[PDB]
RNA sequence: ACGGAAGGGCACCACCAGGAGUGGAGCCUGCGGCUUAAUUUGACCAACACGGGGAAACUCACCAGGUCCAGACACAAUAAGGAUUGACAGAUUGAGAGCUCUUUCUUGAUUUUGUGGGUGGUGGUGCAUGGCCGUUCUUAGUUGGUGGAGUGAUUUGUCUGCUUAAUUGCGAUAACGAACGAGACCUUAACCUACUAAAUAGUGGUGCUAGCAUUUGCUGGUUAUCCACUUCUUAGAGGGACUAUCGGUUUCAAGCCGAUGGAAGUUUGAGGCAAUAACAGGUCUGUGAUGCCCUUAGACGUUCUGGGCCGCACGCGCGCUACACUGACGGAGCCAGCGAGUCUAACCUUGGCCGAGAGGUCUUGGUAAUCUUGUGAAACUCCGUCGUGCUGGGGAUAGAGCAUUGUAAUUAUUGCUCUUCAACGAGGAAUUCCUAGUAAGCGCAAGUCAUCAGCUUGCGUUGAUUACGUCCCUGCCCUUUGUACACACC
């Protein structure tokens, strides 16, 4: 067996629970043991930029928001078994690095 | 202020004129049903309906009110 | 790193879409989807007429593939283009937006062309849409003439749920028109997020 | 066991265990908070309910993350919601409530957290309602 | 545009046998990424290449795309 | 304002790449090849 | 060709909007090299959104 | 639509009660004026630390100068017996510039030359435009269907009154039933001893057990040292507030006012989004967005050198520092949060070393909840020196020297040490912002960045006084009314 951990990494919340679960299900059928999957703060790439494409009017300031999310599930499973599980992600939007 | 708009008293209105033999004057259980009986897309809006129909239903058995 | 990462895959999306838009406008281009898995990085193109996008027998299609690879510094094989028909017609504000765009280089009527990008919008389910023409229709004080059918709302997180818009720049030889293209989608077939208007209270006996 | 206090952004974690009246606030004595003058706002809780009253309970509390008068309020009211979480799992109901209610006749903020947040600033001014000084001519 | 006649024919031979060219532009880079001329021989000796047809730019975000026809 | 003389119908040095076209020219001790 | 070209590794004049090609109001917070005006353009198109 | 008529209403961009101020001083910055080769330009509530405009070069658009075509492509002519190109060395030039000349090589149909025709322009037009944005508007207004009134355009609905932040609702009533806006909505900041899971978070105890005390107690420490868990932290799913309950006030209610409970009872706090529309509001100096005009090889294209944008009898605006003891200075106490950070390479930097300082060197950790960082911030607190003085408050002006960044610090980039210690003794007429974690004080992160904060955007620390109203002023909205306006008072 192999001990490693599985980073997932997207700003789509509903799409990256979405594999954030599927993984643990797909570990669960295997009757595996894996640290549960723990939820790194969200980083809100803020950004405050100027309204006016100019000089002219009231001072408006308007800040942009990109909320990234991060997870990561760290377990221990053979090569055949892992590579199905880091091939079963395959969510659009969400990245996925395995780290051994 | 804390008046409540058209879209929580006509349908606190129509929870009445279809649910009396229902929902007593207390809120609590009066939110609980109104996620069975109504399909209320925010939770806050529901609490809102619900305190408003526990209101009319309040002032209600000490003479009818209009509508 | 993650934070750089993110942002640079933003901004290759931003840069696939403008490319896309100048390029296959005649196409009737829609929209890019991005879906980079580890072994490929599938580039989904969704266009109302996805035939002038393969031309003759995929042409079109690798040669896309191509001016992206050679671009984005791609290993020959390690990306691919895939044209796909919208499911999602003239309900789609930036294919309405090109039709009133190429209806109006080609020669047709503001009022009419508009007319009838509206009906069309409002005939395939749409619930309410608004065309807006701005600039300068006949050399004059560049007035705005709007043409809104149905219903549709302004405010809110619902105008980001279920509402599309979008703006075209036509170039014409007096000045440059501004077409704004705002169409409402019916909340109730969906498909997909809320069914409904936050206020919409329906009640059952 | 494990109670907490917060006043604006400041937490202290207080742990309340079977001992002989031991207070530690950073692993000092109470005595030296030091503010020299809310060493006293850290005495309430004790004042209060009882001189010692306590042979068999020691609080232990841990403050992080606020300013000197943050964490101050914040272990006034973390050692005194040990206490009351304290006679609320062992030692006796009534007692309980009882010496909760000699908190409250004194209450500031010692049981409930304070609820004022810093305000979000908005551009046009340095603060959340302040603005830049407008001039006409 | 003044370049060395093989300085064109190389441009030439990468454009025939790929079909595609994107250029950055830059006229002052010194080399282009791709073909081993400098990206101004590249845009403009292409640019004298596509007033006779056979090649169409669209700039996309300054990057010069071009492709041939038949 | 290139006037380029016409030059009408008319050595070697180091730098072999020169392909032994390279006459030098001769102001005066001119040692330095048509190239450089 | 030795007159050409001077240093230009640093300053506003190293770097231009990605789009436009404008040295001025130039957001280089996380590598997007965009224009202040150009980012408002395309935001959304990148991902970042406004909520507050 | 407008009015220089009237009546209601709202509003700390109005006031009343106050706080902090500004205006008075010095300095920073922007604008004007003046000057200049240039001191580039846009903008005059809704211009003036605004163009994310903190400009040494660039940016740059201005000035003094200097190169190149990056003039597609026809088409002719030049040209396969040579159209054109580049050139070392000297004059010339700031320039190691073949720009041009003294000189004769070099390359070879790619271009000179016409000739049309392109192309670029931070050139003009923001009164030709698009898009965006500002203002009206931190305002509540706008509109169908059926019915009623009118020949009709049209009108009622959309209102006397009350209430609300709100055309919010009650209520009245030829209206009824509705739509957009408001609200709902979304984001965030609050709580949740409840669910899920965490050597990228923390807490309990075991061995590693250095200190103190010595009947085992305190604090210490063990980044591959064991077990248990999620009170602290994180974030998914949910819960919670709906003004709950109880009184009083309502005319009939919407509502309002108190008390209790509650984490939260002022739209729960704050924002994002935001209807019909109007402006000749700003932007052609963001756009490879653009009509038209101008220019286009002695260029208004582009590039290089240098300067200017900062220039100083003077007026104005946003600000920073002060006028001191509620203080200054010196030691000590050592308490945040939002964030950012380099793999095609130079970012945040821990630690050791050198130095009085800025800073320099060797490494290390970090592509990041891991390391910078626990950002050991400041205000603040304690103990001392000062003794109310143009003083030890105040740090303007200038000199000398030392480093950093930068190809290049002169018109001092900035930092550092020493030295002079200017006005300023609380600021007239006027005038800005503001109602609770708010004003104010205080610093920090990010943006602009090779370097540079007195700027901005957010963040957090300490945390008042006063008020819980009004139309006295101002501004706006609605209604009424006048019109010979309708291109609508330009
Ligand atoms: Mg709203
Ligand atoms: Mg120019
Ligand atoms: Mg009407
Ligand atoms: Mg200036
Ligand atoms: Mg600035
Ligand atoms: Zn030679
Ligand atoms: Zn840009």
């Amino acid at each position: 067996i192999i001990k490693i951990r599985i980073t997932l990494t997207s700003t789509k919340v509903k799409q990256l629970e979405n594999v954030s679960s599927n993984i643990v299900k797909n570990a669960e059928q295997h009757n595996l043991v894996k640290k549960g999957p723990v939820r790194l703060p969200t980083k809100v790439l803020k950004i405050s930029t100027r309204k006016t494409p100019n000089g002219e009017g009231s001072k408006t300031w308007e800040t942009y928001e990109m909320r990234i999310h991060k997870r990561y599930i760290d377990l221990e499973a053979p090569v055949q078994i892992v590579k199905r599980i880091t091939q079963i992600t395959i969510e659009p939007g969400v990245d996925v690095e395995v780290v051994v | 202020g804390r008046v409540r708009t058209k879209t929580v008293k006509r349908a606190s209105k129509a929870l009445i004129e279809r649910y009396y033999p229902k929902l007593t004057l207390d809120f609590q259980t009066n939110k609980r049903l109104c996620d069975e009986i109504a399909t209320i897309q925010s939770k806050r809006l529901r609490n809102k309906i619900a305190g408003y129909t526990t209101h009319l239903m309040k002032r209600i058995q000490k003479g009818p009110v209009r509508g | 790193s993650k934070k750089r990462k993110l942002v640079a895959d933003g901004v290759f999306y931003a840069e696939l879409n403008e490319f896309f838009t100048r390029e296959l406008a005649e196409e009737g281009y829609s929209g890019v989807e991005v879906r980079v898995t580890p072994t490929k990085t599938e580039v989904i193109i969704r266009a109302t007429r996805t035939q002038d996008v393969l031309g003759e027998n995929g042409r079109r299609i690798n040669e896309l593939t191509l001016l992206v690879q050679k671009r984005f510094k791609y290993a020959p094989g390690t990306i691919v283009l895939y044209a796909e028909r919208v499911q999602d017609r003239g309900l789609s504000a930036v294919a309405q937006a090109e039709s009133m765009k190429f209806k109006l280089l080609n020669g047709l009527a503001i009022r009419r062309a508009a007319y009838g990008v509206v009906r069309y919008v409002m005939e395939s389910g749409a619930k309410g849409c608004e065309v807006v023409v701005s600039g300068k229709l006949r050399a004059a004080r560049a007035k705005a003439m709007k043409f809104a059918d149905g219903f549709l709302i302004h405010s809110g997180q619902p105008v980001n749920d279920f509402i599309d818009t979008a703006t075209r720049h036509v170039l014409m030889r007096q000045g440059v028109l501004g077409i704004k293209v705002k169409i409402m989608r019916d909340p109730a077939k969906s498909r997909t997020g809320p069914k409904a208007l936050p206020d919409a209270v329906t009640i059952i006996e | 066991v494990q109670t907490f206090g917060k006043k604006k952004s400041a937490t202290a974690v207080a742990h309340v265990k079977a001992g002989k009246g031991l207070i530690k606030v950073n692993g000092s004595p109470i005595t030296l908070v030091e503010p020299e003058i809310l060493r006293f706002k850290v005495y309430e809780p004790l004042l209060l309910v009882g001189l010692d009253k306590f042979s068999n309970i020691d609080i232990r509390v841990r403050v992080t993350g606020g300013g000197h008068v943050s964490q101050v309020y914040a272990i006034r009211q973390a050692i005194a919601k040990g206490l009351v979480a304290y006679h609320q799992k062992y030692v006796d109901e009534q007692s309980k409530n009882e010496l909760k209610k000699a908190f409250t006749s004194y209450d500031r903020t010692l049981l409930i957290a304070d609820s004022r947040r810093p305000e979000p600033k908005k551009f046009g001014g340095k603060g959340a309602r302040s603005r830049f000084q407008k001039s006409y001519r | 545009m003044l370049m060395p006649k093989e300085d064109r024919n190389k441009i030439h031979q990468y454009l025939f046998q790929e079909g595609v060219v994107v250029a950055k532009k830059d006229f002052n880079q010194a080399k282009h990424e791709e073909i081993d001329t400098k990206n101004l021989y590249v845009i403009k000796a292409l640019q004298s290449l596509t007033s006779k047809g056979y090649v169409k730019t669209q700039f996309s975000w300054q990057y010069y795309y071009y492709t041939l026809t038949e | 304002k290139h006037k380029k003389v016409k030059l009408a119908v008319l050595r070697e040095c180091s730098n072999p790449t020169c392909g032994a076209g390279v006459f030098l020219a001769n102001h005066k001790d001119r040692l330095y090849c048509g190239k450089c | 060709n030795v007159w050409f070209s001077h240093p230009r590794r640093y300053g506003k004049g190293s770097r231009q909007c990605r789009v436009c090609s404008s040295h001025t109001g130039l957001i280089r917070k996380y590598g997007l090299n965009i224009c202040r005006q150009c980012f408002r353009e395309k935001a959304n198109d990148i991902g970042f959104n406004k909520f507050r």
